[PDB]
């Protein structure tokens, strides 16, 4: 909640001495909540 | 520390001039500043 | 580092006379004698509200081309085979003292009597004068502004920038002391290096020198889109948000997951941009400072004799018979590599690329436009005063607006990293 | 320069120098034969 | 090899009767004079002393006056070869960083 | 040897301003602790 709400992909990593880094990205997990809200904007389109 | 109690009885060459070999070890918490004196053993004199 | 310290004095381009009236000098002497102060040579600009427009001071460079003129008439009385400092006045201008520090109003008999006849193109070597010869360390702070003048002499066409690349550089804390700068912007960075160079002399080989060149290097990279949030140094990069800004500054800034891969060696050369706009360029000058200092702290390969003009060939400073080639880039044509490079890469769509596009012709046409009526003003000034006669600016031709292979000279950069 | 941080007492000095010859001018001055005569053998000896 | 300039400073403690035991494994020339100079630290400052590479003295002197000299015209004059003291000079490798050393040092 | 570690909000493919971010404050990769030596050296010695 501190900000930057509209993230496109949550990235992490971190650097050496050298310079090398090393850099780990999860893969998203979907929400059931989106899914059916997708089907219920589309009803909500046919019923409003 | 083992360097800055030896001073005058064992002498420790110092590669940059700022730093000092009786400069306190805790400014050193960094790896760039570990001496190239300190980085090769060979380098500094055996007998110093 | 530069060991041998000469000047070549400007050659009027098909003027009888020095192209500056005592107008002109009185406004380059605004509160002022000393010609060596580097203000003196331009009112420094922050950029955004940087450029200074005037009626003796169209720009910047303008004003520096006039002061250029100036040195050059009083420099040769010291220069003089008598090397005399104040016994005549060149344009009523005299010398305060030997090491001629300031100069001052001609003495009333002196103001009667006539000025130093200088003769253009004169080359001279700064040991010639003994109380300069005496300050070895006076002579290199007055040989930094003699360097720059005489860089400008050189280039018939647009001056080139000094790049050079050392990893060295980049090992040390001294990488630290520049990470001191992280989230500066490039000129406020240029404008305070610059100030601690002027502070004191530093080794050829220094720390700061180093650090200059990596910043000069990263600069020229963004500028060319070489180096990206995408294509990121080690993750650090000058970033500049918006191209074609009036006074876009690539910043230092870091990116995750997009390093760039740079081949392994040490590349050093200068690069002149075709585009007259210069003159309103900040970072050009900027650069030019920049590099004019770099050349005082060392002393870089003489550039190809073929790559300078016949007349200047073999300088022993500067022109040797194998050198570097000038590099020659429309500024214009320049941004479209830097929005090209990005567009290839896929981070920008290409309808935002021709829309920046779009917004350089439409600054270009404007720019081009009033400098083509600066023209016209001055050489009806020049009908109207051939006893006053002077160059706001140095002369430019139509032909400075052509990309000039812009592109040849970006395939050469890409090809440089 | 000092060797040491406890250094120990050091003679050979231009000041120490100055002093011994001040002295010996001195006691040669009370080595006069046309001076020496007035001054008693045993204040001589202790003047020495 | 042995250091020249060593070899010098340890007749001058002999002649001193000073001890020069502890600078007997410098006396050695390892590689370089310089070199092996730079690296020592020992000894007053009066003694000897080096900046670096560069170290100014006094070599020893050419003549020695004896007790029979009156500086007499038929004497022959020693031009200061005599003085046990006559100027401390700056010996170093290269002429151009001594020139950098130089460049605000006395002149 | 590694020197920090940083989190990142939005895609790769996207371009934007880089801003400050807590993690980047602190040079430390982990939070200090500073403790008693001489009670860790004295246990280090006396275990049964």
């Amino acid at each position: 909640l501190s900000g930057d709400p509209r993230m496109t992909q949550l990235a992490i990593q971190y650097q050496q001495y050298n310079g090398r880094t090393f850099n780990v990205i999860p893969e998203m997990p979907g929400s059931v909540i989106a899914d059916c809200v997708q089907l219920t904007a589309e009803v909500f389109n046919h019923e409003y | 520390t083992l360097a800055n109690m030896m001073v005058g009885f064992e002498t420790i060459p110092m590669d940059n001039q700022i730093y000092t070999q009786s400069r306190r070890a805790s400014a050193f918490s960094t790896p760039h500043t570990w001496p190239r004196c300190f980085m090769n053993i060979q380098l500094i004199s055996p007998i110093d | 580092a530069r060991a041998a310290f000469l000047f070549k004095t400007v050659g009027f381009g098909g003027l009888q006379n020095v192209p500056i009236n005592d107008e002109l000098s009185s406004h380059l002497l605004r509160a002022g004698n000393s010609p060596w102060q580097l203000t003196q040579f331009l009112d420094w600009i922050s950029l955004g509200r940087g450029l200074a427009t005037s009626a003796l001071v169209p720009t910047a460079g303008s004003r520096y081309y006039q002061m250029s003129c100036l040195l050059s008439g009083t420099l040769q009385i010291p220069f003089r085979p008598n090397h005399r400092w104040g016994d005549i006045r060149f344009l009523r201008l005299v010398w305060s003292a030997p090491t001629l520090d300031g100069l001052v109003v001609a003495p009333p008999q002196v103001l009667a009597q006539p000025a130093l006849q200088a003769q253009a193109d004169r080359v001279y070597d700064c040991d010639d004068y003994p109380f300069l010869a005496r300050d070895p360390r006076f002579k290199h702070r007055v040989y930094q502004q003699l360097s720059a003048v005489t860089l400008l002499n050189l280039t018939g066409f647009g001056p080139i920038s000094y790049v050079r690349v050392d990893e060295d550089m980049w090992s040390g804390d001294v990488n630290q002391l520049l990470m001191n700068y992280f989230g500066h912007t490039f000129a406020e960075i240029a404008y305070t290096l610059c100030q601690a160079s002027a502070n004191r002399p530093w080794e050829h080989d220094g720390t700061y020198a180093r650090m200059t060149q990596i910043i000069l290097s990263l600069f020229w990279l963004s500028y060319v889109g070489v180096i990206h949030q995408q294509n990121t140094y080690r993750t650090f990069y000058f970033q500049c948000n918006r191209r074609g800004d009036a006074a876009e500054v690539w910043i230092l800034s870091c990116s995750l997951n997009h390093s760039a891969q740079i081949r392994p060696g040490n590349r050093s050369l200068f690069v002149m941009p075709t585009s007259p706009d210069w003159n309103m360029d900040v970072n050009l000058i900027l650069s030019s400072t920049l590099t004019g200092c770099l050349c005082s702290g060392s002393q870089l390969p003489l550039i190809d004799n073929n790559s300078v003009p016949a007349v200047s060939r073999n300088i022993h400073g500067w022109t040797g018979r194998a050198g570097n080639q000038l590099h020659g880039f429309q500024v214009r044509r320049m941004v479209t590599e830097f929005c090209d490079r990005l567009r290839r890469d896929g981070v920008m769509t290409q309808a935002q690329q021709n829309q920046i596009e779009a917004l350089a012709d439409q600054t270009q046409q404007f720019k081009r436009d009033k400098l083509e009526a600066w023209a016209r003003e001055d050489d009806q000034y020049n009908q109207a005063n051939p006893n006053s006669t002077m160059f706001r600016t140095k002369p430019f031709t139509n032909a400075q607006w052509g990309r000039g292979n812009t592109g040849a000279t970006s395939a050469a950069i890409a090809a440089l990293i | 320069p000092a060797n040491v941080t406890t250094p120990t007492l050091d003679f050979t000095n231009e000041l120490t120098n100055w002093r011994a010859r001040v002295c010996e001018l001195m006691k040669n001055l009370v080595d006069n034969q046309r001076y020496q005569p007035g001054w008693t053998q045993s204040l001589v000896s202790s003047m020495r | 090899h042995v250091n020249v300039f060593v070899a010098n400073a340890l007749v001058g403690a002999f002649l001193s009767n000073q001890a020069f035991y502890d600078l007997l494994p410098l006396l050695i020339i390892n590689d370089t004079m310089i070199g092996d100079l730079l690296g020592t630290g020992a000894s007053l400052s009066q003694f000897f002393q080096s900046h670096g590479d560069v170290l100014e003295v006094a070599a020893g002197r050419k003549y020695l006056q004896m007790e029979n000299y009156s500086n007499d015209d038929d004497d022959p004059p020693l031009f200061a070869k005599d003085l046990s003291d006559y100027a401390k000079a700056f010996y170093s490798d290269t002429y151009e960083v001594l020139d950098r050393f130089f460049w605000t040092h006395d002149s | 040897v590694p020197t920090m570690v940083g989190v990142t909000r939005q895609s790769r493919d996207t371009i934007t301003q880089p801003a400050l971010s807590l993690s980047t404050t602190n040079t430390t990769v982990g939070v200090p602790l500073a403790l008693d030596a001489r009670a860790i050296t004295v246990a280090l010695l006396s275990g049964k």
